[PDB]
RNA sequence: AUAUACCGCCAUCUUCAGCAAACCCUGAUGAAGGCUACAAAGUAAGCGCAAGUACCCACGUAAAGACGUUAGGUCAAGGUGUAGCCC
């Protein structure tokens, strides 16, 4: 079969001082 | 193929709007079967309405 | 390495509680004590019946609150009275929250043998005190 | 309706003219002869790219054509004037130790900036992370020694190409003049003419921004009436 | 932003091209007042070579 | 024993197995079992007033009461199709849009480049993959360590592209990174009648030969599949191109861009030989047609006419002029590119 | 049965000081690399060290000691994936 599937993701809001 | 895919598409030497579609706009060639996908059944249709 | 109680580092994204990124050495000296009895002072009998209470409440109130508590219970114990004190989330209705207080006070007061009481403080979300 | 005059008698009208700020009036051939401009490194110091504007070599010692310094100059304090009329961010840039001191205090009173210290790697290209999102970078960057202290090309030279912001600056017959937007062939060695330089952009500045004054409160005025 | 590509060109190409194509959406501060008073040379990255062979520096001597 | 039973989070840590010396070196899925279950539902099938069933009915106070037997097999009935339901949404496979081939990276595209931090944005500009190379570099403790080399490209279809390449260890953050740094090393590429180059173009980068060649409207794109790719970004309609030697693809799209963004226009070389540019059409017979005009004053004296000039020829070129040139693969019919 | 599927709790370097997201730059945009204080491209949240705390001090001793290394130890603490037994 495939497997070069993209799946897009963004980052969590753990990221603030 | 494209035509066949689609029963509303009716190869017909009245319906030059879509016979357009398979000629080159600024060639005036008719495309081989190749550049669109169409079967050889079909690019025969379109060829002898085209003509 | 050590590892007990332990939350390893992560990427950043690992929201923990203030009790969780304590390691055990950090008891007494940055965080307290989640039960309160008298059953480990010097001369003070009965330390192992407080303690087989103790865990069986946690995972009472655990599958009584399904979801819902956001921190690790406070256990408190004076005389014979029982309080459990918890921090829970604002998803449920209150309707079933008095349901589940009414219940769950009345079911282990007659399973201790004890007048128990049920505390609870409702939060939006869980307090986070750093991401690891 | 009305920004579109503003722009149009504000920011438009000065570039319809050769020398609006004159600063043609601020130095001559031979002021620049007098603070020692046309004095060159050595022949053996010479960088390629300067060949053109070298006059000559007197006894192994290259002389800077002075008539080309001149329109060079021009060029560079029409836009330096014209930057700060309108109302830019003007960096100062350089790292002779000697004279630290002289261009701090320049940009201090002139209402710019300056950056005479180490210069951190990515001051420029990485400054949103280093100073903010909403950071304003330099509008323009006034180089008075392109060379950093191991005699190479200072770094803000590349970094300000690559952040598309226009460079003035003074070369040397061993500088690399290729990258500067306005470059300005002089001594950069000699007080005297490190001197002249901080007095002639100093005055280009500081009379731009009178200017930029003397316009708006105009334009106010007989807006009103 | 604009293009990075310090040694493609010089800062006065790159942002003019980039405006065309509606790549930047406002010209820089400076971008008019280089187009009015431009400098006498283009500012394009060149590589310095050594000179190899007959050729020699066209630097005289001044007597 | 009640007391030796453990959470569901320590039950599936222990269970995947994400964990150990065996995901380390190179040397089974979650599944949330709280997800479809309402508190005060039991397999008795006890109605709880005020928990799993409104407290008041009619006005009064609702009484204890049970569902009968033939009611709480549909309730069980009813929670297994529901089961099923929602495990099969998970088996559906999304149809995905395949790139030079079915496994391959390049050719598939990765969206737009993300929004800057000042309010930018990018929605004009298409992102495509042009290579995915898995890397390894050895080190001390770990020893062979896997990580990612991506090289992307970006355009708007109206003369704006440019590439960059990303490395990080997992696949995503390549991307991420590659295609965010390629919008900002962005060239403008010149195109002849916004479909085709200026002129022929010929260069060689580092051991990579490209040969591109202007052609007329309705030619196509008849290309490396990663020149097609590009020129779609860059949007150039029709040419020919041939690459030789090595098929580096970082130094075929660094060579690429190289080459096209190098090209002479029109009105450069009208403005650099003080001349106008005149257009021969085969379609269009004998009719001159001025396509630059040189913006100075023109020349009076002609062009020098060379007899005989003394351009270097390509083999394949004049090879193929004389009929001499034969392949079963060239001039093969293919799909519209 | 399988510690070579694992959680849990640990040994070991450690009587260490390093680990690292997100970026930036260099190498022609190759694998890769990124310091010089009279400084020359690096900025770095977080983690560890450190600091604090316990014991009789600010000393000492405890405790602490990251990321990784040895598919290191334990399916016989308990739990548990896979496979197997059920007169
Ligand atoms: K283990
Ligand atoms: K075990
Ligand atoms: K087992
Ligand atoms: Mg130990
Ligand atoms: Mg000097
Ligand atoms: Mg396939
Ligand atoms: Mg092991
Ligand atoms: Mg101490
Ligand atoms: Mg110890
Ligand atoms: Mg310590
Ligand atoms: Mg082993
Ligand atoms: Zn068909």
């Amino acid at each position: 079969r495939h497997t070069a599937f993209v799946i897009p993701k963004k980052n969590v809001p753990t990221s603030k001082r | 193929c494209p035509i066949c895919r689609d029963h509303k598409l009716h190869v017909d030497f009245r319906n030059v709007k879509l016979l357009e579609q398979f000629v080159c706009a600024h060639t005036g060639i008719i495309f081989y079967a190749p550049y669109t996908g169409v079967c050889v059944k079909q690019h025969k249709r379109l060829t002898q309405a085209i003509q | 390495k050590n590892r007990a109680a332990r939350v390893r580092v992560s990427k950043g994204d690992k929201p923990v509680t203030y009790e969780e990124a304590h390691a055990p050495h950090y008891i007494a000296h940055r965080k307290g004590w989640l039960s309160l009895h008298t059953g480990n002072l010097d001369g003070e009998d009965h330390a192992a019946e407080r303690t087989v209470e103790d865990v069986f409440l946690r995972k009472f109130m655990w599958g009584t609150f399904p979801g819902c508590l956001a921190d690790q219970l406070v256990l408190k114990r004076r005389g014979n009275q029982l309080e459990i004190c918890a921090v829970v989330l604002r998803q449920l209705s209150p309707h079933k929250y008095y349901f589940l207080v009414g219940y769950s006070e009345t079911l282990l007061s007659y399973f201790y043998k004890c007048p128990v009481r049920l505390h609870l403080q409702t939060v939006p979300s869980k307090v986070v005190y750093k991401y690891l | 309706e009305d920004s579109t005059d503003f722009n149009d008698k504000i920011l438009n009208e000065p570039l319809k003219h050769s020398d609006f700020f004159n600063v043609k009036e601020l130095f001559s051939v031979r002021s620049l002869f007098d603070a020692r401009v046309h004095l060159g490194h050595k022949a053996g110091c010479r960088h390629r790219f300067m060949e053109p504007y070298i006059f000559g070599s007197r006894l192994d010692h290259d002389i800077i054509d002075l008539e080309q310094t001149a329109t060079h100059l021009q060029l560079a304090l029409n836009f330096t004037a014209h930057m700060a009329y309108r109302k830019g961010i003007i960096l100062f840039i350089s790292r002779n130790r000697q004279f630290s001191y002289l261009i701090e205090n320049m940009a201090r009173d002139c209402g710019e900036y300056a950056h005479t210290r180490y210069f951190r790697g990515g001051m420029l290209t990485n400054a949103r992370l280093l100073f903010g999102p909403t950071v304003r970078l330099p509008d323009l960057i006034i180089f008075l020694h392109t060379l950093n202290n191991i005699f190479e090309p200072h770094v803000a030279v590349r970094d300000a190409a690559k952040m598309n912001i226009p460079t003035v600056g003074i070369v040397d017959t061993n500088c690399n003049p290729c990258l500067i937007t306005y470059p300005v062939p002089g001594n950069d060695d000699s007080p005297l003419a490190v001197h002249l330089y901080c007095r002639l952009f100093q005055t280009a500045i500081t009379r731009a921004k009178e200017k930029r004054q003397q316009v708006e409160a105009l334009y106010r005025l007989q807006g009103q009436k | 932003a604009g293009s990075r590509l310090e040694t493609v060109g010089s800062i006065f190409s790159r942002t003019r091209d980039l405006v065309r194509a509606g790549v930047l959406k406002e010209k820089p501060l400076w971008f008019d007042v280089y187009d009015a008073f431009p400098p006498l040379r283009e500012p394009v990255f060149q590589r310095p070579r050594v000179r190899y062979g007959k050729a020699k520096a066209p630097i005289q001597d001044i007597w | 024993s009640f007391f030796t039973k453990l959470t569901a989070d320590e039950l599936w840590k222990g269970a995947l197995a994400e964990t150990g010396a065996g995901a380390k070196k190179g040397r089974k899925k979650r599944k949330d079992l709280n997800r479809g279950q309402i508190i005060g539902e039991g397999r008795y099938g006890f109605l709880w007033p005020g928990l799993n069933v409104p407290l008041m009915k009619n006005g009064a106070v609702q009484t204890i009461a049970q569902r009968s037997k033939e009611e709480q097999e549909k309730v069980e009935a009813d929670m297994i199709q529901q089961r099923e339901e929602w495990d099969r949404k998970k088996k559906m496979k999304v149809k995905r849009e395949r790139g030079w081939s079915g496994n391959s990276w390049g050719g598939i595209s990765l969206g737009p480049p993300d929004p800057g931090p000042c309010g930018e944005t990018y929605e004009d500009f298409d992102t495509r993959i042009l290579e995915v190379r898995n890397v390894f570099t050895m080190t001390a403790k770990e020893g062979r360590k896997k990580s990612i080399r991506v090289l992307v490209a970006v355009g708007n279809g109206k003369g704006a592209a440019g590439f960059s390449i990303g490395k990080a260890t997992d696949r995503m953050d390549a991307f991420r990174k590659a295609k965010n740094r390629a919008v900002h090393h962005l060239h403008y590429i010149e195109r002849y009648e916004d479909h085709t180059i200026f002129h022929d173009i010929s260069l060689r980068f580092k051991r990579t030969h490209i040969k591109m060649k202007k052609q007329p409207k309705g030619y196509g794109l008849r290309c490396h599949r990663a020149i097609i790719t590009i020129c779609r970004l860059i949007g150039i309609k029709d040419m020919y191109a041939k690459v030789s030697g090595s098929i580096n693809m970082l130094s075929l799209t660094q060579g690429l861009f190289r080459g096209l963004s190098r090209q002479e226009t029109h009105q450069q070389l009208a403005d650099k030989k003080g001349l106008h540019v005149v257009e021969i059409r085969e379609e269009c017979g004998p009719l001159p047609i001025v396509v630059a005009s040189p913006r100075g004053p023109l020349r009076k004296d002609p062009e020098p006419e060379d007899e005989v000039p003394d351009v270097k020829l390509d083999w394949e070129d004049v090879k193929t002029a004389q009929g001499m040139k034969r392949s079963v693969w060239s001039n093969l019919k293919r799909a519209a590119t």
